DNA sequence: AAAAAAAAA
């Protein structure tokens, strides 16, 4: 009826011209070539070019900006001044592009402040400033759609309210502009009028760097909203931007629905209107706002650069690349080329096709080293562990029940069923590291033959049953047995692997040590300088940015194959299978198809070494050479 | 000088003089009334002696009391005592996250957009009916906002009483403590401390949709105070010591015979050697680890308790030494521990029997030492640790005696790749 | 709180 004038709280309109005016002439200069960026203004450009909905400010940016001013202004009292600024920022964007707001919720997120805080150092007098703080994501919730402005209908007239902004409750209108009408009775919500937003919350506590002696960790609940979802994954230790707020118990509050801890003694707060005779309690809780973590071959060619387009283009014009890529594999290791040329090769990969009637044909390098102990067989591993991406360490005999395939465990008298992943499982389109290969146990030892030629773990127990997809490219390590290769038996006579075990690996590697004196001198020599001397400055013929961009390169490209090259395939095949079965019979057999298959796939990871689509008998022959010393290798 | 706000206040010193003491007998009966009259005071004070009078009108004074009488036990409280001083002294059990204190409230007249704060006392809040401003002065347009209020910071530590004064395998019993600002995280877990406070006791609620209360009241405690239970010159000159290396190996061990090698190993390793990261190799292991075995004749468990109590940081353990999922006790939640061997980062993890080490865990071991990161993937989570720790292990034969014509590898019964 | 079924050591 009076229609009094609200009170305009100048700070507000203050600081939200401050912030409107930095954010339309901040005309900051990056580079010599960059006089003036107008960066927010190309992010506007941005906006409008992809229809994005949240805008990134640097804090250092603000810092200088009116100095204390505004900047502590704002950051002090951020839940004071949010809505000025998201006035503001309404402001400048419907005019400069109105368009854009078909009205949307716009969201701004603060990054790189000064400082971050430990979760110990939490106290109450921050409440509604901006802060930072890490720790380690523990768990993390579904993504379910919140309610943000609700519209209602007066249900006895028909009338539309709405705008109504909500708490942390269920709140409906208290009052019917109609004239006529006096909202006696209550509203219908209108589900298809309201604005539901994005809601996850997740857990984090201390690093164990933080926490002293053997106390427990301290535990605090972050809330998400917006387009920060899904992005911190459970173990994962991230940093948290956002604002200091406080929930109290809505049970206590008034709800439609029904409604250490024995000892009370909590700030109990009463004498309200509509908490009757109940006590109201708070709680801290965080809420964020920015999210960080510190722990086709168009598609390739169109993230164009200088260096992109000439380093690459050298590389591929080059005229010695294979002799030079090998030795770009491990600079820290001394000697062992062909292991280098092994695990190159294997890292490149071969082609995976299928058929017309959907078999699947494996398009795979499975790679083992024998060696007697200390000959530098681990750092190999080591190195592509760090180098490939996806990659994942292991030990032959697994302390967890998952072991290197999987498991299945229950909770007693629970309803999870649930399986847990293994090794195997987790390197999927990756490299699978195992090392010690000699003491694995029975199950493993007949899962993985089944998880290497086809691709898939299948299991059925206790009322479960699923097909786990195991894309690996594995790479294995062992010993022989009684310590040292003996060179009178051969490598079936040494190990102790089982023969169908030996036909899955397509390549092998024996590597010996010796009591010479003019070598063991140059490896010591070698071991000392990398120690000391040039622990940075070793010399490898390219970088590993280098080499990766290669590879990545190298990746897209798919090589056939001619018809000179399947007669010399299926004449290799034909005097491979025919030199080795005279030899003797029910003593000698390890020449399959799969033999045949393994020189095409590493016929084609040649070839896409060297950048070729199609295929020359000279790679069918350096393959063959390479199936034959590792015959070579077990006679001797 | 210091810009500090603190003041420590001794009851003996305060009890030697004679007009103090009648204060000292009205401290003890009215201890909160007394406190604030004395931080009054001591407000009026520093302007009193200073004649910059800007950096005084921002902070407060307290005074932290001590020593007013005698500790006493959870077995020996009698009702008399309430709202009385009393120090006692105890371990501490469990702390509690920090709990907002309301202080002022905030509200606002949510049809004219006005806003008013209002100081409540005991707790207890008198909301105002109406708004202030007559030009709407409309009874239900006042809504409290809850996140622009100022808050204090409230804390609950749990203790119990030293195991002194139990002499006849009774159980100890537990009393609830509070803090406040300064107080708030000055314990932890195992902590022995001895606090000086007043007596309290609280009605409890019991039904939380009634106003009936129990007959009895529960009792705790609310605390002012708490206590705990240029070298490089020197060093040097010790440094220049031509024998240093044969008198710092047998300091470690004064009451072994002999046995100097094994005492300058150990201490050697100690010293601990060099770690380096560079780029394009990798990371070279710095620590060293050490074995020892005999018979159980050797006072061998003596130097592992010796090395453990010097160490700074290090764990002494026996034949579960890594991180796993744990499903918390009090609170029904889930919690993720780390080991003893990802608690000895930096320093030398004691290993005791490491003969009996079961099958499991051996392989941790071996985990362990080639790449000093362990990982774990359960219950959804996947992530890497560091340890980046050294071992120093002791084991025994098997049989009454070590036979010395039977080589190491079978009295010992250990893989020959994890002793290697 | 006590009985009974299932996977892994
Ligand atoms: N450049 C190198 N050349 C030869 N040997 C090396 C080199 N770098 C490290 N080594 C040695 O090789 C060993 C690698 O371990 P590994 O070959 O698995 O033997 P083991 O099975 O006994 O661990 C390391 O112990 C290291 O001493
Ligand atoms: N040289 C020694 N000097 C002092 N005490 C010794 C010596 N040798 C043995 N002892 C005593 O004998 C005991 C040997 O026990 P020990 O072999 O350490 O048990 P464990 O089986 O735990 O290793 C010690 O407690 C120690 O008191
Ligand atoms: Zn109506
Ligand atoms: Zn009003």
């Amino acid at each position: 009826l009076n229609h009094v004038k609200k009170v305009d709280d100048v700070t507000g309109e203050k600081v939200r011209e401050a912030f409107e005016q930095f954010l339309e002439d901040f005309s900051v200069q990056s580079t010599d070539t960059g006089e003036v960026e107008k960066v927010y203004r190309a992010q506007i450009e941005f906006m409008k070019i992809y229809d994005l909905n949240t805008i990134y400010i640097d804090y250092q940016h603000l810092s200088m900006r009116e100095n204390g001013a505004l900047a502590m202004a704002i950051s002090e009292q951020y839940y004071r001044f949010l809505p000025f600024l998201q006035k503001g920022l309404r402001r400048v964007v419907r005019k400069y592009a109105p368009e854009l707001l078909n009205e949307r919720v716009f969201q701004i997120s603060f990054f790189n402040l000064p400082t971050v805080h430990r979760i110990r150092d939490i106290r109450s007098e921050k409440i509604g400033s901006l802060l930072s703080i890490s720790g380690t994501v523990t768990r993390t919730s579904e993504v379910r759609p919140e309610l943000y402005k609700a519209s209602f209908t007066c249900d006895m007239c028909r009338a539309i309210v709405d705008n109504v902004e909500q708490s942390f409750k269920y709140t409906e209108p208290t009052f019917c502009p109609n004239p006529s009408c006096e909202n006696r009775a209550f509203w219908t919500l209108n589900v298809t009028r309201s604005r539901f937003l994005d809601w996850q919350k997740v857990r984090i506590q201390e690093n164990a760097n933080e926490i002293p002696t053997g106390s427990m960790p301290r535990t605090l609940d972050v809330i998400l909203r917006g387009d920060s979802v899904e992005r911190a994954k459970p173990g994962d230790r991230c940093k948290f931007t956002g604002v200091e707020i406080v929930v109290p118990d809505v049970t206590q509050l008034g709800l439609p629905g029904v409604k250490k801890t024995t000892e009370g003694l909590n700030s109990g707060v009463t004498g309200l209107r509509s908490l009757g005779v109940r006590d109201l309690t708070y709680k801290i809780s965080f809420l964020a706002c920015h999210v960080i973590s510190i722990g086709d071959q168009e598609v390739f060619l169109n993230s164009l650069s200088s260096d992109e387009i000439n380093e690459l283009k050298e590389m591929v014009k080059d005229e010695h690349i294979y002799d030079k890529l090998v030795r770009s594999i491990a600079p820290a290791v001394f000697g062992h080329e062909a292991v280098k040329k092994g695990i190159l090769l294997q890292m490149l990969g071969g082609v995976h096709k299928s058929t017309v009637e959907g078999i699947k044909l494996r398009g795979d390098i499975n790679i083992c080293v024998v060696g007697d102990p200390s000959t530098s067989k681990s750092q190999f591993l080591k190195y592509v562990v760090g180098f490939a991406p996806r990659s994942v360490y292991t030990s032959g005999k697994a302390s967890s029940a998952a072991g290197l395939t999987a498991a299945v465990v229950r909770d007693e008298e629970g309803g999870d069923y649930t399986i847990e992943a293994g090794a195997l499982m987790l390197a999927d389109n990756g490299i699978c590291c195992i090392d010690e290969f000699d003491k694995m146990d029975i199950s493993d030892q007949v899962a993985i033959h089944e998880a290497m030629e086809q691709q898939t773990i299948s299991i059925a127990k206790a009322g479960i049953h699923a097909t786990l997809n195991a894309r690996t490219s594995i790479l294995a390590a062992a010993n022989p047995v009684g310590g040292r290769y003996n060179r009178k038996l051969s490598l079936r006579g040494n190990l102790n692997m089982t023969a169908p075990i030996m036909s899955r690996f397509d390549l092998f590697f024996v590597i010996l040590d010796d009591c010479n004196e003019k070598i063991d001198t140059e490896l010591a020599s070698h071991i000392v300088d990398l120690h000391m001397k040039r622990d940075e400055a070793i010399e490898p013929p390219f970088s590993a940015e280098q080499l990766r961009r290669y590879i990545k390169y190298a990746r897209t490209f798919k090589p056939i194959l001619t018809k000179e090259a399947r007669s010399y395939l299926v004449e290799k095949y034909k005097e491979l299978r025919k030199d080795d079965a005279q030899g003797f019979s029910r003593s000698s057999y390890r020449i399959t198809v799969r033999q045949l298959e393994s020189m095409i796939r590493l016929s084609e990871a040649i070839a896409r070494a060297n950048c070729v689509d199609e295929i020359t008998p000279s790679f069918i022959a350096e393959a063959y050479d390479l199936l034959r010393q590792s015959i070579i290798r077990v006679d001797v | 000088e210091l810009g500090t706000s603190n003041l420590n206040l001794d009851a003996r010193n305060l009890l030697a003089y004679k007009q103090t003491e009648d204060l000292y007998h009205q401290l003890l009966n009215y201890p909160q009334e007394v406190i604030s009259i004395m931080d009054q005071t001591i407000k009026d004070c520093m302007v009193s002696l200073i004649v910059d009078l800007d950096e005084i009108e921002t902070k407060f004074y307290k005074v932290r009391p001590y020593n007013v009488g005698s500790c006493k036990g959870m077995r020996e409280l009698n009702p008399n005592d309430i709202d009385k001083l009393i120090n006692l002294k105890g371990l501490v059990l469990r702390s509690t996250p920090v709990i907002p204190d309301m202080k002022v409230a905030f509200f606002k007249c949510n049809v004219c957009d006005h806003t008013m704060a209002v100081e409540i006392d005991r707790g207890v809040i008198q909301e105002p009916a109406r708004c202030e401003r007559i030009d709407c002065n409309e009874p239900n347009s006042m809504s409290l906002i809850h996140n622009r209020c100022s808050f204090a910071d409230k804390q609950v530590i749990k203790l119990q009483e030293t195991p002194d004064f139990v002499p006849d395998g009774q159980t100890p019993h537990s009393i609830s403590l509070c803090v406040y600002d300064e107080l708030v995280d000055s314990c932890r877990a195992g902590d022995r401390i001895e606090v000086t406070g007043t007596f309290r006791s609280i009605p409890i609620r019991a039904n939380s949709r009634q106003r009936v209360l129990k007959s009895l009241y529960k009792t705790y405690v609310d605390v002012v105070h708490v206590k705990k239970v240029q070298d490089l010159a020197k060093i040097r000159e010790v440094a220049a010591r031509e024998d240093l290396y044969s008198l710092l190996a047998r300091s470690i061990a004064p009451s072994i015979y002999e046995l100097e090698d094994v005492k300058k190993g150990i201490l050697l390793q100690l010293f601990g050697g060099t770690n380096k990261t560079f780029t394009k190799g990798g990371r070279y292991r710095g620590d060293i680890n050490i074995l020892l075995c005999g018979d159980p004749s050797t006072s061998k468990s003596q130097i592992l308790q010796y090395v453990h109590k010097i160490t700074p940081r290090g764990v002494y353990t026996s034949g579960g030494l890594t991180a796993y999922i744990t499903r918390d006790v009090d609170t029904k939640q889930l919690v993720l521990e780390s080991g003893a061997l990802v608690l000895s980062d930096g320093g030398v993890c004691c290993i005791d029997e490491f003969d009996k080490m079961s099958d499991s865990t051996r392989s941790v071991l071996h985990e362990v030492m080639e790449q000093q990161t362990i990982s774990i993937a359960k219950a959804g989570i996947i992530t890497t640790l560091n340890a980046r720790s050294s071992i120093l292990a002791s084991a025994n034969p098997i049989g009454s005696r070590y036979n010395p014509n039977l080589p190491v590898t079978e009295n010992i019964d250990l893989p020959p790749p994890l002793l290697s």
